[PDB]
């Protein structure tokens, strides 16, 4: 499966709300599919797992759903510290990552 | 190396009921601890209670995992008959061990409807403890054979579940991991 | 290797692949009753093409398992339902005439105009609302001549159809047919020809008629003050004057005949406003309603996925009060609700459905039903009697308590009740005695609107305005006779109402008049009901009664007990005036 | 819990390299042990996954050949050796922990990669 996102960069104000979308080329398990956040100049996190599951560590104004070949991440209110590079993942057949986007 | 029990509640896919899928837990510390703290329905036992098992050195520990309707929950007890105890899966009157279910709305139903999961519904006789047949053959309720053509009074055995995001209760879909003991000293 | 153990084989695979059949036409349909697109339509469509195709394939399956060796009472009841050939029992020419006919007969009612206003909002509202005696009589004459004249060919034809597939199927006529839904053959004590429905339908009438005379010289008395020189004090009403289309119901003419009316009635409209109360809260309040009775409260899903508010402007949602249940444990409500006390009843109602859906859930498919035609309505219908009752609305802080309920305001209650409730019964006991007897055959073509005018005014007390000719077809202006629907069960359907209030008040023990009656707080009226909600169509009619009343027929004391603080009072003022009615007069 | 990786190394073309990683804070047979890739100005890059327990091994399809994968369980040190390293092969190696696959049945899990390293960037 190839993984798209979309917009490649989502920069937009803090305080306001951000969705980032990753579509499949192919019907996906919603329990395969993970979100990363990778901040600058250092290593990647979970942020979610199973689609809509917190990973733990993980803030609550992060939320994660979606179905089919359609899923979403939204922040509730950005922050000043979530201007990061975010990968989305599916490993239902192999394993592959998306392009990324940045925030 | 404490035990595989993660692997066997956290897996992404669950086999149908008419084909269950038998694991083998052994050669393994194993940590009941989370088995009685986390918030799985039906954490029912018939004769060990959760509390002793972390005292015995058990030979095997078999974990049976399948889904099956929230309303079939209670064919998975021993000394109960119905459509799934009797054609499906059949637990025996004595029994040891621990039956785990909970709900999986979320993660085993689509809108269109998921018909990946099967039961049998007809069969010429019932099935014994732990025992399982997953043949195909047109069953036959009449005088006359069909050889395989499935027309009046010859059937499908293999009926499929619809599970669907909006349905009652009674008929969501529920993963059951079902403990049988009889090497694996827990802690 | 039987019949026996065939027959119940074949069921127990219907059973379970005919439920998602099932399903997938009631979720289409539901999808377009609360989002109307043409996406929604075509898919409604092919859901339901689909489901009507299973079901004329398994009936033709069903037909190698006679009932003649089968001896299992749940299997039976399964298969003769399974079984029946409909209208497919005709050759293929006569069942397309017959199905052209029958769709013609529903677009002349359904698109008819008058002038021009079609019925609604139109010819209904002249009706409904005008104090006119020449205006209501145009619109009551101009959709009986341009309307009903125009179906009387075809429900000619029509009768000739329907009547020779109900011999081909082995009936007397398509009455005996429609009769059928009432019979109770197979276990001694608890049988019920079909053909007793007419002698015991006629026998509880006559036993209420003395009351109807009282309430009918009593309405008659009062509207002689409205048309001072068109009604006759010894005679018939007119019946354009009975404030309705075809003098169903007589409920719009409670503002001529109000007892008491310097006193309000019972209205918390205003108090639901002033306590903020929403939809949201209106269904809580009728869920708990349930609940203190003993009965378990609605599932999340009747939350979640219902449509309890106006959808907007955007989805054109079809707002219309229906309960719905789509399978497999799925429960829904579709109505556009306001706070007010209309709407508050009417949510009790709605609940009393999907409690009794809820109830026989257990039961197989073909048997998830009503033990009969009335059974489904009654049960549902006596939950607003108590919801409205000043006991509830006392305790659940929408009736101030210093509120007193006077000898007076009873009498505006009951009244109001007895109006539509006593006043319709006449109605669709007339109604049906006549299609029986054209279905039959013991009128003749060119003399059934000769009887249809006949025995109005001689079971109803009402006659005609003006004289009409053969060629006129007034029973067809009608929705129930033109699409084809059985009307005794609004008959058998009042009667079981009283009868099951009657029973649980004395379960809940209530002391005093009926009308006061509260079942709130009781579990032994609770369980005592739910007893017979359980069963579905299991078991016959005759005995899911015996279960909650005792009696293994319909009744009518209940009935008239109900009323007897009216009756008395109406006795009282009936002093001075006639009781009863002359047919040999006429307006004209 | 916590995944520590040995440090920078510099490689001409043909070359092999081979890169550790030291687990602590968990069992380390109840994990397995997956190496995804970032080249600079790229996105991440899977590489492989292997047990901690029966040692069995799954790459990406455009490495088998190259990577090969090894454990051992008496040190809880991992090791990832890609070889014949070419221009591309410049990028930072990430040692990760996974809950993606079993490590003793090797069915697929419902998570994703719990813990990374720092990064080990390779020169060629
Ligand atoms: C099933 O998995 C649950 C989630 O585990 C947590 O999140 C995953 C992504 C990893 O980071 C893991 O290390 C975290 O603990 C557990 O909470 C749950 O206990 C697991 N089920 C069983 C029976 O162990
Ligand atoms: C109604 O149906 C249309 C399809 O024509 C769809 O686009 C729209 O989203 C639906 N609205 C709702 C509330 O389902
Ligand atoms: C009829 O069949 C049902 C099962 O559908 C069974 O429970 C019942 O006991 C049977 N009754 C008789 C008289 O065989
Ligand atoms: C239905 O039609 C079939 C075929 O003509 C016939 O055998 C059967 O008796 C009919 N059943 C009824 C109830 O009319
Ligand atoms: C009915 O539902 C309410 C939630 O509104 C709950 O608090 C109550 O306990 C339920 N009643 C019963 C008998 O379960
Ligand atoms: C029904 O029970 C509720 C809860 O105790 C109580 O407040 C209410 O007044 C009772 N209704 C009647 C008529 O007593
Ligand atoms: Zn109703």
């Amino acid at each position: 499966i190839v993984l798209t996102q979309s917009p490649g960069t989502l920069s937009l104000s803090p305080g306001e709300r951000a969705t980032l979308s990753c579509r499949a080329s192919q019907t996906v398990s919603s329990t395969s599919l993970a979100w990363y956040q990778q901040k600058p100049g250092q290593a990647p996190r979970l942020l979610i797992y199973g689609a809509s599951s917190r990973a733990t560590g993980i803030p609550d104004r992060f939320s994660g759903s979606g179905s089919g070949t359609d899923f979403t991440l939204t922040i509730s209110r950005l922050e000043p510290e979530d201007f990061a590079v975010y990968y989305c993942q599916q490993h239902d057949t192999s394993l592959t990552f998306g392009g990324g986007t940045k925030v | 190396n404490l035990c595989p029990f993660d692997e066997v509640f956290n897996a992404t896919t669950f086999a149908s009921v008419y084909a269950w899928n038998r694991k083998r837990i052994s050669n393994c510390v194993a940590d009941y601890s989370v088995l009685y703290n986390f918030a799985f329905f039906a954490f029912k036992c018939y004769g060990v209670s959760p509390t002793k098992l972390n005292d015995l050195c058990f030979t095997n520990v078999y974990a049976d995992s399948f889904v099956i309707r929230g309303n079939e929950v209670s064919q998975i007890a021993p000394g109960q008959t119905g459509n799934i105890a009797d054609y499906n899966y059949k637990l025996p009157d004595d029994f040891t061990g621990c039956v785990i279910a909970w709900n999986s709305n979320k993660l085993d139903s689509t809108v269109g409807g998921n018909y990946n999961y099967r039961y049998r519904l007809f069969r010429k006789s019932k099935l014994k403890p732990f025992e399982r047949d997953i043949s195909t053959e047109i069953y036959q309720a009449g005088n006359k054979p069909c050889n395989g053509v499935a027309g009046v009074n010859c059937y499908f055995p293999l009926q499929s579940y619809g599970f669907r995001p909006t349905y009652g209760v009674g008929h969501q879909p529920y993963r059951v991991v079902v403990l049988s003991f009889e090497t694996v000293c827990g802690p | 290797s039987t019949i026996e153990e065939q027959a119940k084989t074949f069921l127990d695979k219907f059973n379970h692949e005919a439920e998602d059949l099932f399903y997938q036409s009631s979720l289409a349909s539901w999808n377009y009753n609360t989002n109307i697109t043409e996406e929604n339509v075509q898919n409604m469509n092919n859901a339901g093409d689909k489901w009507s195709a299973f079901l004329k394939e398994q009936s033709t399956l069903a037909q190698m398992y006679p009932l003649q060796e089968i001896q299992n009472l749940t299997v039976k009841l399964q298969l003769q339902a399974l079984q029946q050939n409909g209208s497919s029992v005709l050759s293929e020419d006569k069942s397309k005439r017959l199905n052209t006919i029958l769709n013609t007969m529903s677009t002349i009612y359904s698109t008819g105009k008058v002038c021009c206003l079609l019925l609604e909002p139109g010819l209904n509202e002249i009706m409904a609302n005008s104090l006119d005696y020449n205006e209501r009589l145009w619109a009551w004459e101009s959709w009986r001549s341009e309307v009903g004249k125009q179906l009387r060919p075809l429900y000619e034809e029509y009768v000739v159809l329907k009547n020779e597939m109900a011999r081909a199927n082995h009936y007397e006529d398509y009455g005996d047919y429609w009769r059928g839904d009432y019979e109770v053959n197979g276990v001694d004590g608890y049988d019920y020809s079909r053909g007793q429905l007419i002698e015991d339908v006629e026998h509880t009438f006559e036993e209420i008629k003395p009351l109807y005379e009282h309430l009918h010289a009593y309405v008659r008395a009062k509207l002689m003050n409205a048309y001072p020189s068109y009604i006759s004090p010894i005679g018939c009403l007119p019946a354009h004057l009975l404030g309705d289309m075809w003098g169903r119901f007589w409920t719009n003419l409670y503002s001529l005949t109000v007892p008491f009316g310097q006193k309000p009635n019972i209205d918390v409209t205003d108090a639901m406003v002033d306590q903020a109360w929403d939809a949201q809260r209106i269904f809580k309040e009728a869920e708990k309603f349930f609940v203190s009775v003993g009965l378990p409260n609605m599932t999340q899903g009747f939350w979640e996925n219902s449509m309890l508010t106006d959808p907007g402007n955007v989805q054109k949602a079809v707002c219309h009060p229906t309960a719905w249940d789509l399978g497999k444990g799925d429960f829904r409500i579709l109505m556009c609700t306001k706070v007010t006390m209309d709407d508050f009843l009417t949510a009790h109602h709605e609940m009393g459905h999907i409690q009794y859906d809820m109830a026989y859930a257990a039961q197989p498919f073909l048997l998830r039903n009503g033990a009969n035609e009335g059974f489904h309505e009654a049960v549902g219908e006596i939950m607003s009697l108590s919801a409205a009752t000043p006991k509830h609305l006392k305790s659940i802080g929408l009736l101030s308590p210093d509120f007193q309920e006077d000898n007076e305001t009873e009498i505006n209650f009951l009244l109001k009740q007895a109006l539509t409730i006593v006043g319709t019964l006449p109605f669709t006991y007339m109604l049906e005695k006549w299609r029986w007897m054209v279905f039959k055959g013991e009128i003749p073509k060119d003399q059934w609107m000769k009887k249809w005018w006949e025995m109005k005014r001689e079971i109803v007390g009402v006659v005609e305005p003006v004289p009409h000719d053969e060629t006129y077809c007034d029973p067809a202006s009608l929705f129930h006779v033109s699409n084809d629907y059985s009307f005794i069960r609004y008959y058998t359907r009042t009667l079981y109402q009283f009868q099951f209030q009657e029973a649980l008040c004395q379960a809940a023990k209530h002391e005093g008049p009926l009308h006061k009656c509260d079942i709130s707080n009781s579990t032994e009226a609770g369980q005592k009901l739910f007893n017979m909600l359980r069963l579905g169509k299991s078991e016959p009619w005759t005995l899911a009664l015996e279960n909650v009343v005792g009696a293994k027929n319909m009744n009518v004391r209940p009935l008239l007990n109900y009323f007897e603080p009216l009756f008395t009072w109406l006795k009282d003022q009936n002093k001075n005036s006639f009781v009863g009615w002359s047919t040999d007069w006429s307006p004209y | 819990v916590q995944l520590v990786q040995s440090g920078a190394e510099v490689k001409k073309p043909g070359a092999s390299v081979k890169v550790s990683c030291k687990a602590s804070g968990y069992p380390f047979t109840s994990y397995g042990i997956s190496w995804v890739r970032q080249a600079p100005g790229q996105g991440l890059e899977w590489m492989g996954w292997i047990s901690t327990y029966n040692g069995n091994t799954n790459y990406a399809q455009k490495f088998q050949g190259r990577v090969t994968m090894t454990t051992d369980t008496s040190t809880t040190t991992g090791y990832m050796e890609l070889r014949r390293l070419r221009s591309d092969d410049t990028a930072v190696y990430y040692c990760a922990r996974d809950y993606t696959r079993g490590a003793w049945f090797g069915e697929s899990l419902i998570g994703g990669f719990d813990n990374w390293g720092q990064g080990t960037l390779v020169t060629v």
